[PDB]
Parts: structure tokens; C-alpha cells; sequence
């Protein structure tokens, strides 16, 4: 009754492995190479995973036994697609003809021979005046018994390969619309097993700008600038956003009919007020609209809008035409922590009280993935530079990097002593750094998924982390009320005053009470806020 | 006879009328409540040695959990009120109190 | 100082090693059990006592007195009336009697608070001491008229949202954790609603019928 | 003898309750605090629901010494308040000396 | 003068499962859906182990 | 920012193309994903036969006949007969289970999504079988849904990759640690930490949204078909909805259509009616106006002339026509009380002079001048007789005679 | 010294937990919790032994009466297995198909916190 | 690999159950003891969890009574004061005590005490090289 080995749980994962026949028949120390690969033979390798099953069967198909339908289905689909006069009513005709083929040969092999002459007779006068199609449309006239598939040379490839299709997006969405309008289940089956659609889109030292709010009283929680260093946003312990110009020019808001931060009376009349002119702007603004202490507000990629999450487990978009709340995504029953948007305002990811993160569109009020597995609370939440993996810090002192698409845990690290707050990726998407309570700063190598760095001299909690445009420094902030800036790249310095020697570059802790964030920008700017008493 | 969602709503509303889901879902609730409940009054049974199921495992647990009362079952199982009476340790040290306070 | 700073920390009990170990049984035909969620209709008397006698067997008991077959129908019956009123009470008004007794649940009477109609009207037509058919119905017309809604307007069916939202306000209609906990996940993910496309569609398909109408 | 509509009754009902206040609760809810009518609604709801408690604890009182005159000082304990909240399901347990 | 203290992070007496039931080695269930199921594997794999000796 | 995205986006589709046309070339033992891996490359050098088709469509049903695997399956009865599973032995042998209706659709849910139920591991472990191939179990779908040709095969044998999920890989954690050895949660988490490691995909580290705009392709059309509309229609017209939509029939009716109770209950009681005048039954028809184009055959002889009468008239000169009332027509009628009683009997006098069709009248009072007035014709005349012998006796109060005269 | 022990007890747990600071009455605070909670389950323990019809309460009325507590008030959220569950059922469907935008598209008009309360009358 | 966790005695618990006028065993005080720790642990990381979001180190009364309503649990009145509340011994040197004095209501009712508001924030920026 004691505590495992290192070495054991090596024994019992390649015991698993082996069971599970994942490696070859010894030990396959050859083996575990294949950790990363490029972009050509990722779609290779999602392609042949595409095509090596089918994606529905057991509902797909129609279970009733009447073999009448097959004619009631096909006709029916014909007076649909013929009496339409619109222009998606031609990109979706020259499915008919695969249709007819398929639907045939397949009754052809369950269904008494009354069926199938009907069948024939009823439709075939529309595949004649092509002439590459002619041909097996009368071949298939002389047909009776399985042994005529197999025995005929091009009834074959149809029969063990699939008939290719283009459609555009709006085109398949048109036969969607009707194939659910009514049952329509042998089609289905017909398209999920032969058929295969294609549906595409259609057509010299660094300088340090610092920021200061002097009358916040313990409730300032969060702040942050937008890309194009024009805004300022803060959020506070009282629900409530205030919004700053970091311009000369003034916020003025424009008419809108509707605002949800006010209340009107079965008396009251909705009038434009015209007293307006007389405001013609101001320097700041308060965004109201969350019954919750604030806890993130992050802008979009190109400064249109803003997103925030609040105690109140609700996220809120923010329009900066008028300043007003207009999109609200319920998808939690928990406080939700954490906010991310990805690099070009694809998605949006939230960690929450929950154990759990979702993933989110802008154009869908409701989760569309979840990354369930966290012990605890998920704290954290960052998107890869290339929007397609996600990590996450949780208070079990773990680190996951996610599928986005897909949505399972692709890696976990483990060695920090406690909870993780904070998390960066490199512009070249290679490292990972994280840091929390333990007051270490650990850079992880993605591809080989092990430590590649540890950094110290930080004497309390770290709370964030961003690296340079050219993966050159990495700075951070600790409730020390400091922030260090530091370089990973081989140039090697002698300068051991704490633990880490040659990193250290440069430390900054001036008159500053509790920070708040850091950031980079185009040339050797780090924008730097927080509260400060003197 | 036959009971369907619908039959309890028009109890509710005669005039309001679900989506499929909702319906699936009340359903899907509808197990769990069942689940728990008799699970619930399972062990309480089991707690008194006794062999048989009886209702008022089931009157108890409803009343004390679920604040619920079904009313046709009879009142042989109400506890009269007690005068919940202290003890003479509690009154000293209050006694004690009051006199520290007093001066 | 520091090694010895999350030695001390807080270690939730897994609520698993609690967990009901499951014994296989003889798999016989007349073992069954129909849970709600197969059969799309409430347990009647009967089907609810197959069930209620096995979950019984797992904790070493003999059966079941029959009276609380009755109690536990009469109870699940009554539990999701109560959710359904959380769920109607959301998007339709309605009367209070003795102050928490609501059931008139149409949008009729309502007298908007505001106008000086309403307050004289509501002295009398609802204090009533505790009725001929033109007085009556003179006394509906005043009602209609004082409510205030002249364009009613109306709400299609009862969808997922609703019931996020009545679970989520009211939530002492399922006091216990267990029910509430797992069912809101699930219902959570069943929110839909169509996008941009489906929207689309349904505009052209707008488009096509009008047409063959002309 | 006037039977003046709602809005001109309530510019008159003076609530106890500051307007800061409530501005102050309306402003974590995510409210603009400028509509007088609203203050004062919500203001009044809580003096409503605050005399209820207190009627309720006055009359306790009045109640406990009965067996076993009107010139006496009321003062109010928390024997008397239990009973009144509880009317709202909040349980009062408050200890009494520790060690 | 010593505040009591033990050598091991305490426990609660009686805790809140979500009444999860455990299916067999290393597998947890919530809703009892999988029993009749579970009934008729356990009996098909007796047999196929019985039909090998 | 529009124009990035179409770079991306044009990235994305040259990769997607150079990568269907130009696959890339990457032991005793060659996985299963390896085999299907080259059976993909091999089908990409050759060409179609047909033009508008593709020959890479389906690696695994074509990998199966290429030697024999260990599978899985599943046979689907039709009807209300349920679904059933079957493990190929070692010796030719073979075992099945219990048929399972078609409203318990939690296996079925699993297998519509290729994904691999963990209670079915727990057990295939227990068996002492290799049927798993790299994680994943290849499974065989029978299904004698629909089929009327009482043939051998009659099921139509697809094949299906289950591929094991994140519930699969928490379930091993599971099992793994239950051993007498003591584990602390930090080893639980290295050891899933190995475990996800060693069987996770590969990583297309890049700085680079052509990535994600390729993998958003592909996998939008590996799955472009489970919105929830689809599934919804699916589900409307599964078995279990049928079954529950036969039980329908003997529900009773609503109110406002007790009518027909009514109706019902009484078309039993009987039918009768003596002195039945009807001869039709399809009397209740709409268009009574419509005639019959009717041919009569001539008749053999007409005898009007014997009823046919001329009237006298007053022949005509060469200078005046003919004039047909041939004498003054004169009629009067008298009333009288005939009692002691002073009456005053009273006379009328209709009158038709010669060669005028006019009629006249007058109502002198009888003997104990020249106020006539117009009468139309002959049924007014009658009229007006009618009408005043009616008033003569309701004035009497008494009887009164009507004595009749001519010319 | 001035406190008693119970005092000095939350104070170490609030260290133990990592807290630096705090304001004082938090520890009164903690004190009426416990008492409260100790109280409530007493007192539930008391209705479950009069159930039983036996003297004096022992250890499994108090259990019984710990568990109905727990079963009710004491709550977090559901564990990592049932997340997984409903995590597959959820991940099966589509997502949307990329294209090129003029900046974020936003959710349809019927879905957005756009629709002005129809009973109120508008002027112009 | 030794670690130590202060519990309250069974003193205590027995002290608390007496006020409910019940006399208890020995190893009912334990289970109790143990139980009611366990709660108040759960409840401080609970507490401490909202903290952590706000960069303050100071813990309020606010955030336990928010952390028990996130928990389904009743809330705690009355310390929401922000000013020390001195405990008071009695004559032996055992028994403790809250302050709990008299007030005459009629004076704070009849008084005029005028708030002072709060300033508005503003944000000043303060540039540097290095």
C-alpha cells in the first residue's frame, strides 16, 4: 500500500498501449516521432479520416417496408424542382440524374419485380439527350438480378464508388430546406451513402507608456486598449464599464430607438430627444447593463465593438456606435471567469465556475463546442495565433491545449505547485508560458509537449503575461507591483542577483500600487496600467 | 387511463401549447424526480429496521424535502409540538451573562 | 517559505467514491421498467410499481405497501404542474387571490395602473362582496377597455429558452440539487435557434408560395 | 374626498428611504438612477416590506408577558424578531457566548 | 494551550452524490438506461467464454 | 483585414486541392491506419472510367475484402423485432443476445456518430479477442429493414470505424489506477498526461488562419448534415414514433364535436315511415333545370277541331274592320235581405256593349243615372262580383241571396 | 489573551486558505455559520429519531439528517463524467462555414436585444 | 510529509448542542467536529475564489455572503459594518462575549447627517524611458 513509481506508470501506459495494439508487437522505442506535421499532410490525414466511415446509418435510412414510397419520394422531388423558378432551382437539377441511377440499382437489389419496371417507365424520358449519359441509361434497361451489377463493367463503378457533386452553400441550404419538410428518408439514405456532395464558400532601448486611475476605492478589477491604441476600458467590483478616448477627439453616440439600461412605464411615449446637439460629445462614457461585478472586457480585432463577462454568468456585446448593450449570450449557470477572442474576430472562448469552456460565434447566441475535462475551476483561456488550439488554466494546477474544431484535449501539462492565472502563445506558435500562484514562469514546448524553460525571481502572484511581435521578450506583472521584461533568445547575460541570471532584463517598480495588464505594440511599446497613492 | 404532458397543461392553461423539445425534456425531469424521491424514501425505511415500504416513509420525505403535502392519506403520522425546553448548564451561563452586564 | 505555502490547502471529497455499486440480475423479459423518457407519457399506476419494486430489491426490501404507489404519482403529477406555472407564469399575466393564489393566467383584465379610469374602476370591479348577463357583459367591455392593450399581440410556442429562463429565476419549484444540476446542463444544450441561411430560405420559400398564390 | 389618478398621488407619498440609496441598488443592477418615479416605487416597496416586520415584532412583544401597565418602556430583543422573519423562511440562530 | 489538531485533511460524514451508479471497472453512469443493456452483454459474453473451453 | 481572409481562404483551397491530387509518401506490423493510409494513396494515381466521378469514395469497405478483420455486428430486424449483437468466435462459431426493442435508442445514438460507447469496451476487454485496431473497433451493420426478395444476404453490409472519444480515455484512467497500489491525484494526472500524449494526433503548429480555414472545410463537410432540423425530421418518423402514433387512434373526441356522439347514437335506433310518397333516392340532386334533348314520334291523328270554337264578329266592308262583340252583353245581380227588415236591395251590373271589348259596371240602388265606371275584362269583372258580394254580406250582419240574371 | 479559541481556529483557516488581509467581523461571521449549521442538523436530528420511535439520538439519525442537509443546501457543480457525456452529445453538430467579412457578422434581428416594447406609442 | 489541520474541540460542539437542549455522546462530537470543519474550508476557498478576480488582498464581508448564495446557501446578517467589534470576557476567565449595547432609537431618528459623495475617476498618463 504505497505510493507508485515513476517508472511504474511508464509500465502500465506501454501495457496499455500494447492491449489497445497502438504499437508493434515489442518495445517500440522507434516509435514517438510523430508529434507534429504540416499543413499538406493535415488535410491528407483529415481527408482519409473523412472517407474511412460513414457519418449516419442507423437513422439515416428508412425503416418502413413499402417499397411504393421510392416512387412517391422521386416524384414529388421532380414537381418541386420543376414548377421553381428561381436560380438555385438549376444548381440543385443536376442531382436528378445520380438520383434516378442509385435509387434504381438499389431497389434492384431488394424489391419484387413489380416495382422496378413502374419505376423505370415513370421517369426515364429526361436522361436522353446527353450522350455521355445515354449510354448506362439504356444499359440499365436490361436488368434484372444482382448478377447484373456485378457482371456489368460500368454499372460497377458506380456501385463501389460515389458520384461527385458542386453545389454553393446557398444551394445546398435550398435542398435542406426541403428535405426536411416532409419525410424524405430514402433520398437521404441515397445521399449519405453514394452520393457526395461539395459544399465551398461562395464568392535603441524600448520606451513604456504607463496609465494611472487614482479615485477607484477598491473596485477597479480590469483594464485593457484596443489594437488600435484608441480606446481604454476598465471594469469594476459595482457592475459597471467606463470608456475613455485616448484621442483628442470626443465619444458622441448616435440615435437608437431601444437601450436596456433604462425603464419606461405603460404611460411614456418613444421619442428621439432633439435637445442633443447641445452635448456634441465628451471624453468618457459608462456602459451599464451587467447585474454582477465585472471580470473581463476584451475589444474585437478591429476596434468595432466590445465583449464582456460578468458575475452574473452572461456576456455582453457592446456596440460602440451608440455605446449600448445589443447582444447578450446566455450559455452558463455558473460565474464565468474568463473571456478570449481569436485573432480575427472568428470566436470567442470563456472559461467558467463550471469546470468547463465553450466556445462561441459571433453570429449564434448559444455554445457551439465544450472542453469538458478540468478538475476545477478553468481560470484561464488563450487561442493559438492560428485560431485552431485553445489552452486553458484551471486551480488544479493544470494546463490543456485543445482541438478547436474538434473539441478534445490534445495535451496536459503538469509541475506547477498551484493554481494558474495567467497564460501567453508566441507569434511564431511555438511556446506556450504560464504562470500562477507557485511564482514561477514556465514557457512549455508545444510539438514535444515538455518544460523548455523556468524562470524565478518574482515574490508573489503573477497575474499576466504577452509576449513581443517577434517572440523576443516576454514580460509580467505580479502582485509585487512589478513588472519585469525578459529575453529567452540565446543572447547570454551574467547577472545572477536572484535565480534566473541571464533572462532578467529590465524591472520596473515605481511609485504603483496593484497592477493591472501589459501589452505590446508595433515598436518596442509596452502599454502598462494600474492604480497608484501618492 | 391514458396521461400525456398536454393532459397536466390544459390543467395549467388550456391555451398554451409546447415545443417537442420542451416536452422531451419535462420527461427526461420527470425520471430523475422519480430516481431520487423513491430513493429517498427507501432509506428511510431501511433506517427503522422495517421491512415494508410503507406511505408514510413517502409523507415524511415529501414534507421535509420537497415542502410537499399530498392529502388524502390520513394524518396518522403528525408529531405533536413539543415545549422544547433548555437545559440548567445553558441557563447558568445566561444567568452568568446577565449578571457580568448588570455591573 | 514558500514550499510549505499548498500543503494546507482545501481537498474537495470526490463524490464518486460515494458511488451506488451496480449487481447484475437474471435478464428476463417481464423485468422492465419504461422510463418516461422511452414511452413519451407519464408512468400510470401499474408501470410505475415494476420500477419502484426493483429500485426497492437494491436496498433489501420486500415490496411495496401500495399506498405509496398513489403518493408518488400524485407527486409527480403535482411537481410538474408546478413547473409548468413557473414556466406560463413568465409570458402571461394573471389574478392573485388571498395574495399568492394565481389563476386566471389569460392577458384580459390587467388595467393599466396609470390612468384615472383604472384607479375608479379598480376600487369596485375587484373588491366584489364576498350577476345579470347585460351587466356582465357591460362590466367585460369596461375590463377590455381599461387593459389598455389595443393591438394585442401573441407568442409562439412555449421553446428551450422559456425554460432556461423560468428555471433559472425561480429554482425553489426543484429545491433538491441532484435533479436541478444534471437537467440544466442538458437543457442548455438545446438552445437553437435558426441562422442567417435557414432565414433565407424561408424568405425565398415565402417568395414561391406568393407567387403560385399570384 | 379627491380621487386624483396614480401619478398625481404619488408625487405626494414621501418615502423614508433616501434616493441615494437607491441609486445605489439600481446602479449594481445596471440602471441610469434618474427617473424620480422609479426611486421612488422601489423605495416605497421597501418601507412596505420593512413596517410589515416591524408591526409583526411590536405585536410579539405585546404578547409575551400576558399571565403572571401601558406606561412601560418597548424595547426590542431578538425573541421578538425571530418569530416575525421567520414569517419569510429566515432562520435566526445567533450564538450566544463563545470559547 | 495547544489548538487540537489531526494529521489528516478532514472528511464530511455524509456527502451530495449525484446519484451515479458504477457500471463495472472504471465506469460511472447517471441514468439507469444501460441496465438491460448491461444484462444482455454480461450474458453474451459468459457464453462466448463458455463455448471456448 | 477582408483582403487577409482571402488570402487565407485561397490557401486553404490550393492546400485542399494539391493535397486531393498530389498525396505526399510518408515494420513487421503495418496499422490499420497505415493500410488505409496506402489503399488512399494507391487510388489517387489511377484515373475514373466515368467522367463527373471519384474512385477514392470509400477506404474501409474496399480495405475489408482485401483480408479478413476481426469485426463487430450488429443485426437490425425490421418491424417492431428490435436489434441484436453477434461476436465471430475463434472456431467458426459464433453468439448473439436478446433482441432489444427500437425505443431504446442509447447504442443506436452511438453508432450514428461512429463513436465508441464505453460499456462495450469494459467488456470486449474481458473477452479475449484482438478485435481493436489502433483504438478504434470496425463494425459491421446488418440491417433487414426493408427487403421483400426472401433472399440469402437480404442486408445490405456496411462498415463503420467507432473511434474511441474522451470518455473512452477518462474510463482507462479509471481502470488503470484501481490497482492495489496507492495513487495520489498528482500521479493520476501524469499518467493521463503520458496516456494523452502518447495517442493524440499530430500538431500543425503554424502561425498561420490557412490552417484553420482548411480544417473548417473539411470537417464542415464531414458533418454538414446534423443540423438540428435534419435530426429532428429523422426522429419524427423513426419506429418509436409510429408505434406511439398507432396507440392514437382510441383516444375519444373533444367537446364541440359531441355532434357527431349524437348522430352516432341515433342513425342505430331505427328507420320507418308508413305511406312512403318518395320514388327517388337521387332526388337530392342541384341542377333539377337540366332537360333532355327529347324526340317525340308523331302522333297518329289530332282532333282539335272538334274543341276548337270561332266567336261571332261583325264582318267587315272594304272601309272598317271587323268588330267581334257581336251584341251588347248585359249581366245584373241583386241583394236583398228578404226579412220584414228595411233593406233597400241593391243591384249591380256588369255590362260588355256591342264592338267594345271594355268592360263596365254600376251600382244603383233596385226600385222599391249614368255613373258607370271602367272594368277591365272579364276576370276583373269577376273579381269585383267576388269582392262586393263578399262586402254586401259582412255589411248585412244578416243572411242575404244573390239572384242571378242574363241579358 | 483577548481572544478566545474559536477565534484564533478561523484565523488559521483563513491563513491556511492563503489570506493575507481581511476585514475583522468576518470572523464573527464564520462563527455564526458554524453555530447555525450545528444547530439546524441537531435539530433535524431530532425529527428523524422521533420517526424511528426510539430514546435519545445516536450516530445514524444524525448521518440521515447530515445527508437530506447535503442532498439540499451544500451544492457545487455536477463532476467531470456527466460534463463528458454531454460534451460528445453536443459536439456532433456542424459549425459555420467560413467566409470573408467586412468585420463580424452579428446574430439575425429577432435575436438581438433590438425590439422595442410594442404597447408604447412613438412620435415624431 | 507531516501537516497539521486545527479542528475545533468537542468542547465546542457540545457547548453549541446544549443551547438546543440535547446531551451528547462521545463519538457523535467528533463526527460533527469533523463535518462542520469541512464545511467552513469549503466555504473559505469558495470565499476566496471571487476574491481572486478582483487584484485586492483584503476579503470582505460581501464576498463570503456572495460565495454562500452561489452555494444555495442562507446568508449571514449583521457584520457588514466594517468596524472591529471587541469580544468581552466574563468575571471567571472562560466565557466570551460579543458587545451588544442598548440604543435609544428616537435620537438617530431625529438627526440630520449629511453624506459627503464620491469623486469621479480620471485617468492620467505618465510616460517613461529606459
Amino acid at each position: 500500500m504505497k505510493r507508485v513509481r515513476t517508472e511504474q506508470i511508464q509500465m502500465a501506459v506501454s501495457c496499455y498501449l500494447k492491449r489497445r495494439q497502438y504499437v508493434d508487437s515489442d518495445g517500440p522505442l522507434k516509435q514517438g516521432l510523430r508529434l507534429s506535421q504540416t499543413a499538406e499532410e493535415m488535410a491528407a490525414n483529415l481527408t482519409v479520416q473523412s472517407e474511412s466511415g460513414c457519418a449516419n446509418i442507423v437513422s439515416a435510412a428508412p425503416c418502413q417496408a413499402e417499397p411504393q414510397q421510392y416512387e412517391v419520394q422521386f416524384g414529388r422531388l421532380r414537381n418541386f424542382l420543376t414548377d421553381s423558378d428561381s436560380q438555385h432551382s438549376h444548381e440543385v437539377m443536376p442531382l436528378l440524374y445520380p438520383l434516378f441511377v442509385y435509387l434504381h440499382l438499389n431497389l434492384v437489389q431488394n424489391s419484387p419485380k413489380s416495382t422496378v419496371e413502374s419505376f423505370y417507365s415513370r421517369f426515364h424520358g429526361m436522361f436522353l439527350q446527353n450522350a455521355s449519359q445515354k449510354d448506362v441509361i439504356e444499359q440499365l434497361q436490361t436488368t434484372q438480378t444482382i448478377q447484373d451489377i456485378l457482371s456489368n463493367f460500368k454499372l460497377r463503378a458506380f456501385l463501389d464508388n460515389k458520384y461527385v457533386v458542386r453545389l454553393q452553400e446557398d444551394s445546398y441550404n435550398y435542398l435542406i430546406r426541403y428535405l426536411q419538410s416532409d419525410n424524405n428518408t430514402a433520398l437521404c439514405k441515397v445521399l449519405t451513402l453514394h452520393i457526395h456532395l461539395d459544399v465551398q464558400p461562395a464568392k535603441s532601448l524600448t520606451t513604456i507608456c504607463f496609465y494611472a486611475f487614482y479615485n477607484t476605492e477598491q473596485l477597479l478589477n480590469t483594464a485593457e486598449i484596443s489594437p488600435d491604441s484608441k480606446l481604454l476600458a476598465a471594469g469594476f467590483d459595482n457592475s459597471c464599464i467606463k470608456l475613455w478616448s485616448l484621442r483628442s477627439k470626443k465619444l458622441k453616440s448616435e440615435p437608437h430607438q431601444v437601450d436596456v439600461s433604462r425603464i419606461h412605464l405603460a404611460c411614456d411615449i418613444l421619442e428621439e430627444e432633439d435637445d442633443e446637439d447641445d452635448n456634441a460629445g465628451t471624453e468618457m462614457k459608462i456602459l451599464r447593463g451587467h447585474c454582477g461585478p465585472v471580470y473581463s472586457t476584451r475589444f474585437l480585432a478591429d476596434s468595432s465593438g466590445l465583449l464582456s463577462c460578468s458575475e452574473d454568468m452572461s456576456i455582453r456585446y457592446w456596440d460602440l456606435g451608440s455605446f449600448t448593450n445589443t447582444v447578450l449570450y446566455q450559455g452558463h449557470a455558473y460565474p464565468v471567469w474568463d473571456l478570449d477572442i481569436s485573432p480575427y474576430s472568428l470566436y470567442f472562448a470563456s472559461g467558467s465556475h463550471d469546470r468547463t469552456a465553450r466556445l462561441w460565434s459571433f453570429d449564434r447566441t448559444y455554445p457551439l463546442r465544450i472542453y469538458a475535462g478540468h478538475l476545477a475551476d478553468v481560470d484561464c483561456v488563450k487561442f493559438h495565433p492560428n485560431s485552431n488550439y485553445l489552452a486553458t488554466g484551471s486551480t488544479d494546477k493544470t494546463v490543456r491545449l485543445w482541438s478547436a474544431q474538434q473539441g478534445n484535449s490534445v495535451r496536459l501539462f503538469t509541475g506547477h505547485r498551484g493554481p494558474v492565472l495567467s497564460l501567453a502563445f508566441s507569434p511564431n506558435g511555438k511556446y506556450l508560458a504560464s504562470a500562477g500562484e507557485d511564482q514561477r514562469l514556465k514557457l512549455w514546448d508545444l510539438a514535444s509537449g515538455t518544460l523548455y524553460k523556468e524562470l524565478r525571481g518574482h515574490t508573489d502572484n503573477i497575474t499576466s503575461l504577452t509576449f513581443s511581435p517577434d517572440s523576443g521578450l516576454i514580460a509580467s506583472a505580479s502582485m509585487d507591483n512589478s513588472v519585469r521584461v525578459w529575453d529567452i533568445r540565446n543572447t547570454y547575460c551574467s547577472a545572477p542577483a536572484d535565480g534566473s541570471s541571464s533572462e532578467l532584463v529590465g524591472v520596473y517598480t515605481g511609485q504603483m500600487s496593484n497592477v493591472l495588464s501589459v501589452q505590446f505594440m508595433a515598436c518596442n511599446l509596452l502599454l502598462v496600467t494600474g492604480i497608484t497613492q501618492e | 387511463t391514458k396521461k400525456k404532458l398536454q393532459d397536466l397543461v390544459r390543467e395549467v392553461d388550456p391555451n398554451e401549447q409546447l415545443d417537442e423539445d420542451v416536452e422531451e425534456m419535462l420527461l427526461q425531469i420527470a425520471d430523475d424526480f422519480i430516481e431520487s424521491v423513491v430513493t429517498a424514501a427507501c432509506q428511510l425505511a431501511r433506517h427503522r429496521k422495517s421491512s415494508t415500504l410503507e406511505v408514510k416513509d413517502v409523507q415524511l420525505h415529501l414534507e421535509r424535502q420537497w415542502n410537499m403535502w399530498i392529502p388524502g392519506f390520513g394524518s396518522e403520522e403528525i408529531r405533536p409540538y413539543k415545549k422544547a425546553c433548555t437545559t440548567e448548564a445553558h441557563k447558568q451561563r445566561m444567568a452568568l451573562i446577565r449578571k457580568t452586564t448588570k455591573k | 517559505s514558500v514550499r510549505q505555502k499548498f500543503d494546507h490547502r482545501f481537498q474537495p471529497q470526490n463524490p464518486l467514491s460515494g458511488a451506488q455499486q451496480f449487481v447484475a440480475k437474471d435478464p428476463q423479459d417481464d423485468d422492465d421498467l419504461k422510463l418516461c423518457s422511452h414511452t413519451m407519457m407519464l408512468p400510470t399506476r401499474g408501470q410505475l410499481e415494476g420500477r419502484m419494486i426493483v429500485t426497492a430489491y437494491e436496498h433489501g426490501l420486500d415490496n411495496v405497501t401500495e399506498e405509496a404507489v398513489s403518493a408518488v404519482v400524485y407527486a409527480v403529477e403535482n411537481h410538474l404542474k408546478d413547473i409548468l406555472t413557473s414556466v406560463v407564469s413568465r409570458r402571461k399575466a394573471y389574478r392573485l387571490r388571498d395574495g399568492h393564489f394565481k389563476y386566471a393566467f389569460g392577458s384580459n383584465v390587467t388595467p393599466q395602473p396609470y390612468l384615472k379610469n383604472s384607479v375608479v374602476a379598480y376600487n369596485n370591479l375587484i373588491e366584489s362582496p364576498p350577476p345579470p348577463p347585460d351587466d356582465a357583459e357591460q362590466q367585460a367591455a369596461l375590463l377590455l377597455a381599461c387593459s389598455g392593450d389595443t393591438l394585442p399581440a401573441s407568442l409562439p410556442p412555449v421553446n428551450m429558452y422559456d425554460l432556461f429562463e423560468a428555471l433559472q429565476v425561480h429554482r425553489e419549484v426543484i429545491p433538491t440539487h441532484t435533479v436541478y444540476a444534471l437537467n440544466i446542463e442538458r437543457i442548455i444544450t438545446k438552445l437553437w435557434h435558426p441562422n442567417h441561411e435557414e432565414l433565407q430560405q424561408d424568405k425565398v420559400h415565402r417568395q414561391r408560395l406568393a407567387a403560385k398564390e399570384g | 374626498t379627491p380621487l386624483v389618478d396614480f401619478l398625481m398621488q404619488l408625487e405626494d407619498y414621501t418615502p423614508t428611504i433616501p434616493d441615494a440609496v437607491t441609486g445605489y441598488y439600481l446602479n449594481r443592477a445596471g440602471f441610469e438612477a434618474s427617473d424620480p418615479r422609479i426611486i421612488r416605487l422601489i423605495s416605497l416597496a421597501a418601507q412596505k416590506f420593512i413596517s410589515d416586520i416591524a408591526n409583526d415584532a411590536l405585536q410579539h412583544c405585546k404578547m409575551k408577558g400576558t399571565a403572571s401597565s401601558k406606561d412601560r418602556k418597548y424595547t426590542l430583543t431578538m425573541e421578538d424578531l425571530t418569530p416575525a422573519l421567520s414569517e419569510y423562511g429566515i432562520n435566526v440562530k445567533k450564538p450566544h457566548y463563545f470559547t | 494551550l495547544d489548538c487540537h489538531y489531526s494529521g489528516h485533511h478532514p472528511q464530511p460524514a455524509s456527502f451530495c452524490t449525484f446519484g451515479s451508479r458504477q457500471i463495472g471497472r472504471g465506469y460511472y453512469v447517471f441514468d439507469s438506461r444501460w441496465n438491460r443493456l448491461r444484462c444482455a452483454l454480461n450474458l453474451m459474453v459468459e457464453k462466448h467464454l463458455n463455448a471456448q473451453l | 483585414m477582408q483582403q487577409a481572409l482571402e488570402l487565407a481562404l485561397d490557401r486553404a483551397e490550393y492546400v485542399i486541392e494539391s493535397a486531393r491530387q498530389r498525396p505526399p509518401k510518408r515494420s513487421g506490423r503495418k496499422s490499420v491506419f497505415q493500410k488505409l493510409y496506402d489503399l488512399y494513396i494507391e487510388e489517387c494515381e489511377k484515373e475514373p472510367e466515368v467522367k463527373k466521378l471519384r474512385r477514392n469514395v470509400n477506404l474501409l469497405e474496399k480495405l475489408v475484402m482485401q483480408e479478413t478483420l476481426s469485426c463487430l455486428v450488429v443485426n437490425l430486424y425490421p418491424g417492431n423485432e428490435g436489434y441484436s449483437l453477434m461476436l465471430r468466435g475463434k472456431n467458426g462459431s459464433d453468439s448473439e443476445t436478446i433482441r432489444l426493442p427500437y425505443e431504446e435508442g442509447e447504442l443506436l445514438e452511438y453508432l450514428d456518430a461512429e463513436e465508441l460507447p464505453p460499456i462495450l469496451v469494459d467488456l470486449l476487454e474481458k473477452s479475449q479477442v484482438n478485435i481493436f485496431h489502433c483504438g478504434c473497433v470496425i463494425a459491421e451493420i446488418r440491417d433487414y429493414r426493408q427487403s421483400s426478395n426472401m433472399k440469402s444476404p437480404g442486408y445490405q453490409s456496411r462498415h463503420i470505424l467507432l473511434r474511441p472519444t474522451m470518455q473512452t480515455l477518462i474510463c482507462d484512467v479509471h481502470s488503470i489506477t484501481s490497482d492495489n497500489h496507492k495513487w495520489t491525484q498528482e500521479d493520476k494526472l501524469l499518467l493521463e498526461s503520458q496516456l494523452i500524449l502518447a495517442t493524440a494526433e499530430p500538431l500543425c503548429l503554424d502561425p498561420s488562419i490557412a490552417v484553420t480555414c482548411t480544417a473548417n472545410r473539411l470537417l464542415y463537410n464531414k458533418q454538414k448534415m446534423n443540423t438540428r432540423p435534419m435530426k429532428r425530421c429523422f426522429k419524427r418518423y423513426s419506429r418509436s414514433s409510429l408505434n406511439r402514433q398507432q396507440d392514437l387512434s382510441h383516444c375519444p373526441p373533444p367537446p364541440q364535436l359531441r355532434l357527431l356522439d349524437f348522430l352516432q347514437k341515433r342513425k342505430e335506433r331505427k328507420a320507418g315511415q308508413h305511406y312512403d310518397l318518395k320514388i327517388s333516392k337521387a332526388g337530392n340532386c342541384v341542377d333539377m333545370w337540366k332537360r333532355s334533348p327529347c324526340n317525340l314520334a308523331i302522333p297518329s291523328e289530332v282532333d282539335v277541331e272538334k274543341y276548337a270554337k270561332v266567336e261571332k264578329s261583325i264582318k267587315s266592308d272594304d272601309s272598317q274592320p271587323t268588330v267581334w262583340p257581336a251584341h251588347d252583353v248585359k249581366d245584373d245581380y241583386v241583394f236583398e235581405c228578404e226579412a220584414g227588415t228595411q233593406y233597400q236591395k241593391t243591384k249591380l251590373t256588369i255590362l260588355q256593349s256591342l264592338g267594345d271589348p271594355l268592360y263596365y259596371g254600376k251600382i244603383q240602388p233596385c226600385k222599391a243615372h249614368s255613373n258607370w265606371f271602367i272594368i277591365g275584362s272579364k276576370t276583373d269583372a269577376e273579381r269585383v262580383v267576388n269582392q262586393y258580394q263578399e262586402l254586401v254580406q259582412n255589411e248585412a250582419k244578416c243572411p242575404v241571396k244573390m239572384s242571378h240574371s242574363s241579358s | 489573551k483577548n481572544a478566545p479559541r474559536d477565534a484564533l481556529v478561523m484565523a488559521q483557516i483563513l491563513k491556511d486558505m492563503g489570506i493575507t488581509e481581511y476585514e475583522p467581523r468576518v470572523i464573527n461571521q464564520m462563527l455564526e455559520f458554524a453555530f447555525r449549521y450545528v444547530t439546524t442538523i441537531l435539530d433535524d436530528a431530532k425529527i428523524y429519531s422521533s420517526h424511528a420511535k426510539k430514546p435519545n439520538v445516536d450516530a445514524d439519525d444524525v448521518r440521515l439528517a447530515i445527508q437530506c442537509r447535503a442532498d439540499q443546501s451544500f451544492t457545487s457543480p455536477p463532476p467531470r463524467d456527466f460534463l463528458l457525456d454531454i460534451a460528445r452529445q453536443k459536439n456532433q453538430t456542424p459549425l459555420p462555414l467560413i467566409k470573408p467579412y467586412a468585420g463580424p457578422r452579428l446574430p439575425p434581428d429577432r435575436y438581438c436585444l433590438t425590439a422595442p416594447n410594442y404597447r408604447l406609442k412613438s412620435l415624431i | 510529509e507531516e501537516r497539521r489541520f486545527v479542528e475545533i474541540p468537542r468542547e465546542s460542539v457540545r457547548l453549541m448542542a446544549e443551547s438546543t437542549g440535547l446531551e451528547l455522546s462521545d463519538e457523535v462530537a467528533a463526527l460533527l467536529a469533523e463535518d462542520v470543519c469541512y464545511r467552513l474550508r469549503e466555504a473559505t476557498q469558495n470565499s476566496s475564489q471571487f476574491m481572486k478576480h478582483t487584484k485586492r488582498r483584503k476579503l470582505t464581508v460581501e464576498d463570503f455572503n456572495r460565495a454562500l448564495r452561489w452555494s444555495s446557501v442562507e446568508a449571514v446578517c449583521g457584520y457588514g459594518s466594517q468596524e472591529a467589534l471587541p469580544m468581552r470576557p466574563a468575571r471567571e476567565g472562560e466565557l466570551y462575549f460579543p458587545e451588544d449595547r442598548e440604543v435609544n432609537l428616537v435620537e438617530l431618528a431625529l438627526a440630520t447627517n449629511i453624506p459627503k459623495g464620491c469623486a469621479e475617476t480620471a485617468v492620467r498618463v505618465h510616460v517613461s524611458y529606459l
